[PDB]
């Protein structure tokens, strides 16, 4: 599909007030690793694809399309048969989808936490600029 | 292009095969890991 | 599918009146349960799917679809076949 | 992964047998868990 | 007209149910052992 | 009796497998179990 989201954009993205140089590479940073966060788990809405062999009734092949999608999966380079037991088959193993798409919204809350820190803190300390920026400012 | 493992049950107990899947999501992973790479440890040297 | 509500978001987010410190975790708070506990219960609008053997017609997989998601689950490692009556295996 | 059971209805009674199920939501909810688990208990210890 | 019995195995164990069959033979084996019948004991009451 | 033995083969093969495993059946080894033991494992009590 194709869809666009400008609004939810422009709000963190600006909507917060400051100008402060190179910390607002917390926000750009939230946008990015949040949006790729996210389209990553639209599983570009395909996620994995299989080979299974020709009596399945299709009714398995959606099956076996997420039990491959969920238990391990693995690589070997090819043609070394696979040998045997689970030792030289699994060696290469590579699954990450239980990491990668969550993992980075865990990212994008971490970057911007450091700000509400800020904010919590300088709240702490009695005397707030908020206030006063906006109010010379204007 | 991986190779997967697979199960069912019958009488005869574990009773396993492979069949090998191809694997979109690996071209965008390593196309962006490169990029988010740069983009991160750059963030960290302007940052401190 | 994909869809986004932001007045919903907005309004109590924002719209009751009061900057109270942390007790606003109260309303953060509403926030994320109340959306979690939406999206979840959206069935990523595939809620399981079954393995059954290969004579059913497929009106039944969409059944014994559902009747395995009411009726009881459960989960054993593998390679212990079932023993049987009821204790071991469920 | 689990092992679903099943029942029908013949002249022969329960009649019951085992199929066993993928299970995907399983992968959220034990992505959640944790995240929803600290932030709660943050919550309380914030507001104690 | 008989009811049969029948069994399959799978992970659950016994797993059996009935199905009902019509029965040929026993219309031949009950039209003769009347006959057959008949003539044996004939054969002892002349035989002895 | 020009049917030595017939099986049960589960229903995906094509029928052509079942004319096979017939034989295949019938060459390689058989056995018996009474019948609610499960099998085990290995090849001690099954076989």
């Amino acid at each position: 599909a194709i869809n666009s989201v400008n609004a939810l954009i422009s709000r963190v993205f600006v909507q917060p007030k400051g100008d402060l140089a190179d910390r607002l590479n917390s926000r750009v940073t939230v946008v990015i690793l949040a949006v790729s966060s996210a389209l990553l788990l639209s599983s570009h809405f395909d996620p994995i694809t299989c080979w299974t062999p020709a009596q399945f009734n299709a009714q398995w092949v959606n099956f076996v399309n997420q039990y491959c999608f969920v238990h391990g999966t693995y690589f070997v380079p090819l043609d070394q048969q696979l040998a045997f037991e689970e030792e030289e088959r699994t060696k290469v193993s590579i699954q990450y989808y239980q990491w990668v798409p969550y993992v980075f919204a865990l990212q994008a809350f971490l970057f911007y936490i450091p700000r509400f820190i800020w904010k919590a803190m300088i709240a702490y300390s009695g005397y707030d600029l908020a206030a006063a920026v906006k109010y010379v400012d204007r | 292009i991986v190779h997967c493992d697979f199960n069912r049950r019958r009488p005869a107990s574990v009773q396993l095969d492979t069949v090998l899947c191809v694997l979109t999501l690996n071209i965008y992973y390593e196309k962006l890991f490169i990029f988010l790479w740069f983009w991160l440890v750059f963030v960290a040297v302007v940052s401190t």
